[PDB]
């Protein structure tokens, strides 16, 4: 399913990166803390510390984040939040 | 550089 983009600050390369890695993910584990691990490990791998990710059906959220370094996209009916800080 | 921001899941 391709990914809805709900809310962004973000370049594209990391954009389509983040996306990429995060449709993999959901391939290898089943549970979404799971699968916010290999996002978020891999993300600080290929773009440096420090990343959050949150992976879930519900929750609101207020973080801060790394000017660039944000997005938030829905993959079905699961919502991924994913941002960097320094 | 930070900015701030809110999110919430429509389900």
């Amino acid at each position: 399913s391709t990914p809805i983009v709900k809310a962004s600050d973000i370049t594209d390369k990391l954009k389509e990166d983040i996306l990429t890695i995060s449709k993999d993910a959901l391939d290898k584990y089943q549970l979404e803390r799971d699968i916010a691990g290999t996002v978020k490990k891999q993300l600080d791998v290929k773009y440096g510390n420090t990343w959050h990710v949150i992976v879930g059906k519900n929750f609101g959220s207020y973080v801060t984040h790394e000017k660039g370094h944000f997005v938030y996209f829905y993959i079905g009916p699961l919502a991924f939040l994913v941002f960097k800080t320094a | 550089i930070t900015y701030d921001k809110g999110i919430q899941t429509d389900q």
